[PDB]
C-alpha cells in the first residue's frame, strides 16, 4: 500500500558473509514493526529453503528473530519498538517525503 | 516481478509486497 | 511420455492418519528421479509450515525428516522405490497402468 | 493454484508442479 521501505542489513551488525542485497517493500502504514520483523524472518526462511532445494545437498534442516533500526543523527542507529506502526516511524524518525530507510539485524 | 506475502501479528494480517528495484514499483512523488 | 502425473499420499499404515495431510496432485518430468521427489516433499512440507506460521499469530518461527517413497503394485503390497530410478522407469516397471501414478511416502528410519 | 518448485539432486534440477485437485489439472485419458 502506502508506506514504502528501502530495507537493508545493519551495516555493522551484519554477518559479513551474508548478502547485502537491498529490499524494496510496500505495505500499509498500519503495519507494525513486529509485522515487518516477522515478514523478514519468513522471507529469509523461504529464500533459504528454496536455495537448499536448488542445491546439490539431499539433506535440509530447520532460526532467528530480528530487531529493526532506523538511522539517526548522528552516526548511530535507533532500535524501533515492535508495537510502532510504520506510519508512526516515518513521521517520528524519518520525516522526509521519501521511501523510508530501515535496517535489520538478528536479535541478540 | 512482485512478491506478495501475508503476515499476521496481534490478530491483524498485513500484506507485504516486495520488488527488486524502486522504479516501476514505488510511486512518483 | 516425457511428462508424468502423480497422486502422492502418506503411506496408509507407515504413517498415522492425519486429516491435515491432503492428497497432492503433481506433474513433473519422466526423467525426474525418486530422489527428486523425496527431496521435493521435504521442501514442500517446510514451505507450507513456514507460510502457515507466517499467517498465524505466532511471532516465533520454530520449524525436518527424510522420506522414503513407496508404490503399491498389482499384488496390493508395497515396493520401496530406489532413489536413482526415474519416474518414467518406475511407471514402466511397477505401475504399468494408464492412470496417474499413485505413490506414497513415509519417513526414512 | 499451481505451485512450481525447482528441486536439484545428482546435479540435475527438475520442476514439480502441484495442484490441490486433479480436475482441471490432469489430462483427459478417455
Ligand atoms: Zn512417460
Amino acid at each position: 500500500s502506502e508506506i514504502e521501505l528501502v530495507f537493508r542489513p545493519h551495516p555493522t551488525l551484519m554477518e559479513k558473509d551474508d548478502s547485502a542485497q537491498t529490499r524494496y517493500i510496500k505495505t500499509s502504514g498500519n503495519a507494525t514493526v513486529d509485522h515487518l520483523s516477522k515478514y523478514l524472518a519468513v522471507r529469509l526462511a523461504l529464500e533459504e529453503l528454496r536455495s537448499k532445494g536448488e542445491s546439490n545437498q539431499m539433506n535440509l534442516d530447520t532460526e532467528k528473530q530480528y530487531t529493526i533500526y532506523i538511522a539517526t543523527a548522528s552516526g548511530q542507529f535507533t532500535v524501533l519498538d515492535g508495537s510502532f506502526s510504520l506510519e508512526l516511524v516515518s513521521e517520528k524518525y524519518w520525516k522526509v517525503n521519501k521511501p523510508m530507510e530501515l535496517y535489520y539485524a538478528p536479535t541478540k | 516481478e512482485v512478491t506478495v506475502t501475508d503476515i499476521t501479528a496481534n490478530s491483524i494480517t498485513v500484506t507485504f509486497r516486495e520488488a527488486q528495484a524502486a522504479e516501476g514499483f514505488f510511486r512518483d512523488r
